[PDB]
């Protein structure tokens, strides 16, 4: 039975940065050479393993975690940045080990009116842990100001949307990115033979 | 969290929410000055009103952290400009009385039209009436003409709307802690906080002056020459000791002495480097005069251009389907959209104004990375300095040869480089002493100086005294003559275009020297020189975050504004201008008058 990776990169509507989706891959075979037999990806840089011996790999599970983010914020999707992404809405290890994946998605994503649905934290008390996800909505306290559940002067709602507009540059294009983690434990199932 | 902490978080807000209302609000202004509808103008003012909301809303906003707190000096420069009250600062009816008469002066210059009194059905506007006249024509009647009809028509319905004018917007500046609007202005220079680099709005009008008063002999001995050969085109019309009459001085202005290069050329029996022919007979296409440009700043070690900038850019007129205005821009939209809307036309005055526009986006691009409210030039005069010199290392010989333009057999005597700068010096330095008498008496009456009772009585004798032209019919108080120049009836300041003429020959001696130029200055041509390019890119990506003074340093190694560029480019003109005044007068009396 086939690892069912089209699931997560086929997927018809993605997830925003900020509550980005994960997706759990057990026991099945897996067959890479879907991707690195393809140039549609605008970045495919792998980490821990290289690109094309994965495939007679085995690990526990495979996590692979997918979201929507700008064309310049990709930058961030590396072991140790400290961008407003990769520090307020997916946050990577020092210790990562896998693949990270994306492509641009102008033509389904941005919108004469500007695609608003695509949103990314930008204030946020503290920074992320690695693989760590905040769906809060909470008033932001940026000064000294109580906010009684009303944003303003000093409380600032800390979620702001893209809006990608389809005639922007290449950096500011939305750009769907699926990253791959591999899960390694001594318990005893992703091959391929 | 301290006052600095909540003011950057502040500003972490305000970015992300001024960079989508700037690409709604710009893109709408695209939409209208490429399709000139009804739909699209209101479109255009809808999103035009909202971003001016959220910017005196912001404005607000920005005041509540108090700048004396701040020792970020980023920050606090960014603090500081949305803080400006500005036009906010005025009553409710004062300033929508302001916005009324600014939009009527726009009016009346861009819809004032003149009439013939020989043939009554025949009427004119400027463009592209008036403006062919002062250019082409060489009947002293005929420009004298169109030179007063424009000052006693569109002028004296200006005359009004100017004095109140200056009044309202002195409300403005003085609320907004200034001297005048000329201080305001002149607030655009200013540096305050940097130790060492400090710049004051006084500095301006002092450093202005003492690069002018070095300027006075270039020019006079280029007055001299221009005004003999002029004594030619008019014989018993110009005095050979008296001022240039202003209605012979290429345009309705006397800006650009240009159209008189038929008149005061040195040596006509040379061909022209005039490569329009050129490109005429190449079926060059405005792709290939665009394509081309952006071949120049890679081969420098600069960025291309965007893949939006190739399909969404406007670079023809837009037919007989498609009503627009054809004004040559380069548009920096944000969220890395770069455009520039031309009408070009196959000649070579486009292909060196389209590298003009593109030198434009180049410095956009490079820039996008600061902050919002930093994404500019370093001053007023800044941008315009890097669009010049792209149309100076273009205009060489040998970069049009390296082109395909010019045949290689084209021989560069001393008389077609001579044919060059006196070319050069026509359109250059010829509106230098118009530029600065302009500001001066805008300055003046800004300052109070200039009673409405002699406004164009004072303005006359800076004319005559300072660029050395004479009116040729007498003008009372009840013309605006200043007013009918677009820039003063738009509310432009003018100085930028004075310190522009001397940022980009101070860039132009600087990047040429990375080049080991050797030559004069003026043959330079910048291709291939990788080295010189990241040179430029070093300021160019600074924005207004730095201060001016510092960011001419890191291309120019200069503090401060120089002239000894501007003269070493002219200087093979002049010591021919010293021979071929010998025998003829130098200077001028400022009394004499064209009439009785
Ligand atoms: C998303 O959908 C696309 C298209 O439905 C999938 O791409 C397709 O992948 C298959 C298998 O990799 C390709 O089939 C053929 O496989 C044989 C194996 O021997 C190979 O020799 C052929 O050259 C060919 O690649 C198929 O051509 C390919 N189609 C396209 C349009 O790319 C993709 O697998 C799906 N996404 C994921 C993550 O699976
Ligand atoms: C005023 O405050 C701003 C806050 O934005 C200061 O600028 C920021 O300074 C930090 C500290 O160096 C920079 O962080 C760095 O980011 C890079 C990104 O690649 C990262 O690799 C580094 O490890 C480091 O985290 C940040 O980029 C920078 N941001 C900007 C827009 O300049 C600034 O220094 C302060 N100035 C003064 C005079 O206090
Ligand atoms: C010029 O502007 C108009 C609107 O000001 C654009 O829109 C056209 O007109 C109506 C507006 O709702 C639409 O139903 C049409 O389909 C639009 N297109 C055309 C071709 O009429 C119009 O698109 C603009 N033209 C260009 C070339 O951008
Ligand atoms: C700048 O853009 C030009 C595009 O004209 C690039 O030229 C490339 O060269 C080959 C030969 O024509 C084309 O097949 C490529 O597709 C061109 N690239 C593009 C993006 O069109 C040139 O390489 C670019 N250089 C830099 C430094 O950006
Ligand atoms: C810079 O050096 C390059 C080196 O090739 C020159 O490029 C060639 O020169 C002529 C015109 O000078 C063109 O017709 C050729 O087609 C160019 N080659 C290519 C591959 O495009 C270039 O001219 C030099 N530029 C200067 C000296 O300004
Ligand atoms: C703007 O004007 C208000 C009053 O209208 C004043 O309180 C405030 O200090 C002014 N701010 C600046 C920066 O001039
Ligand atoms: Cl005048
Ligand atoms: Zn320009």
């Amino acid at each position: 039975n086939l690892c069912p990776f089209g699931e997560v990169f086929n997927a018809t509507k993605f997830p925003s940065v900020y509550a980005w989706e994960r997706k759990k891959i057990s026991n099945c075979v897996a067959d890479y050479s879907v991707l690195y037999n393809s140039t549609f990806f605008s970045t495919f840089k792998c980490y821990g393993v290289s690109a094309t011996k994965l495939n007679d790999l085995c690990f526990s599970n495979v996590y692979a975690d997918s979201f929507v983010v700008k064309g310049d914020d990709v930058r961030q999707i590396a072991p140790g940045q400290t961008g407003v992404i990769a520090d307020y809405n997916y946050k990577l290890p020092d210790d990562f080990m896998g693949c990270v994946l994306a492509w641009n998605t102008r033509n389904i994503d941005a919108t004469s009116t500007g695609n608003y649905n695509y949103k990314y934290r930008l204030f946020r008390k503290s920074k992320l842990k690695p693989f760590e996800r905040d769906i809060s909505t909470e008033i932001y306290q940026a000064g000294n100001k109580p906010c009684n559940g009303v944003a303003g002067s000093n409380c600032y709602s800390p979620l702001q949307s893209y809006g990608f507009r389809p005639t922007y540059g290449v950096g500011h294009q939305p750009y769907r990115v699926v990253v791959l983690s591999f899960e390694l434990l001594n318990a005893p199932t992703v091959c391929g033979p | 969290s301290t006052i600095e902490e909540q003011a950057k978080t502040f500003l972490d807000k305000f970015n992300h929410e001024a960079e989508d209302l700037f690409y709604q609000s710009s893109l709408a202004s695209w939409n209208y000055n490429t399709n000139i509808t009804e739909e699209n103008v209101q479109n255009m003012n809808n999103a035009g009103d909202k971003w001016s909301a959220f910017l005196k809303e912001q404005s607000t906003l920005a005041q509540m952290y108090p700048l004396q707190e701040i020792q970020n000096l980023t920050v606090k420069l960014q603090l500081q400009a949305l803080q400006q009250n500005g036009s906010s600062v005025l009553s409710e009816d004062k300033s929508k009385r302001l916005n009324t008469i600014l939009n009527t002066m726009s009016t009346i210059y861009s819809t004032g039209k003149v009439c013939n009194p020989d043939n009554p059905q025949e009427c004119l506007l400027l463009e592209p009436g008036l403006n062919e006249i002062m250019a082409n024509s060489l009947d002293y009647n005929e420009r004298l003409w169109a030179w007063e009809s424009w000052r006693s028509e569109v002028g004296k319905q200006l005359r009004p709307l100017y004095e109140e004018y200056v009044v309202l917007k002195n409300e403005m500046a003085r609320a907004n802690h200034y001297e005048d609007y000329g201080d305001y202005w002149r607030g655009d220079y200013e540096v305050n906080g940097v130790d060492g680099y400090d710049y004051s709005r006084g500095q301006l009008i002092e450093d202005v002056e003492h690069t002018f008063e070095e300027i006075k002999p270039l020019y006079e001995h280029l007055h001299a020459y221009v005004r003999a050969k002029l004594m030619n085109a008019y014989p018993s019309y110009i005095s050979p000791i008296g001022c240039l009459p202003a209605h012979l001085l290429g345009d309705m202005w006397g800006r650009f002495w240009t159209n008189l290069y038929s008149l005061t050329v040195p040596f006509g029996q040379k061909p022209n480097i005039d490569v329009t022919d050129a490109m005429v007979d190449q079926a060059w296409d405005a792709q290939r005069i665009f394509k081309e440009a952006e071949k120049f700043f890679v081969s420098v070690g600069l960025p291309n251009m965007t893949q939006g900038f190739w399909e969404n850019s406007m670079l023809t007129d837009p037919g007989n389907v498609q009503k627009a205005v054809c004004h040559p821009t380069a548009w920096d939209l944000g969220k890395g959209d770069f455009r520039i809307l031309m009408c070009t036309k196959v000649t070579m005055d486009d292909f060196l104004t389209a590298h003009h526009e593109m030198g434009h986006i180049q410095y956009d691009m490079a820039y996008a990375a600061q902050p919002f409210l930093l994404r500019n030039g370093a001053n007023e005069g800044f941008h315009e300095a890097v669009g010049e010199i792209m149309s100076l290392s273009a205009a060489t010989p040998k970069h049009l040869k390296s082109i395909g333009l010019l045949s290689p057999d084209f021989q560069e005597d001393n008389e077609t480089e001579i044919n060059f700068l006196l070319k050069q010096a026509l359109t250059i330095v010829g509106t230098l002493p118009f530029t600065y008498m302009l500001e001066k008496w805008r300055w003046m009456v800004f300052k109070g100086e200039i009673p409405k009772d002699q406004w164009m009585k004072k303005w006359w004798e800076m004319k005559r005294e300072i660029v050395g032209v004479v009116e040729p019919v007498p003008h009372d108080e009840t013309y605006c003559d200043p007013a009918s120049l677009f820039h003063v009836s738009n509310d432009y300041s003018f100085i930028r275009y004075y310190t522009r003429t001397l940022y980009q020959f101070q860039f132009q001696e600087a990047l040429c020297q990375a080049a080991k130029h050797e030559g004069p200055l003026h043959k330079c041509d910048i291709s291939n020189s990788t080295e010189a390019g990241q040179k430029l890119f070093n300021m160019l990506r600074l924005g207004k975050s730095e201060p001016w003074t510092l960011a001419l340093e890191n291309v120019v190694g200069a503090k401060n504004m120089n002239v000894r560029p501007l003269l070493n480019y002219f200087e093979p003109l002049f010591t021919w201008l010293k021979d071929q005044n010998k025998n003829s007068f130098v200077g001028w009396s400022t009394d004499w008058s064209p009439y009785a």
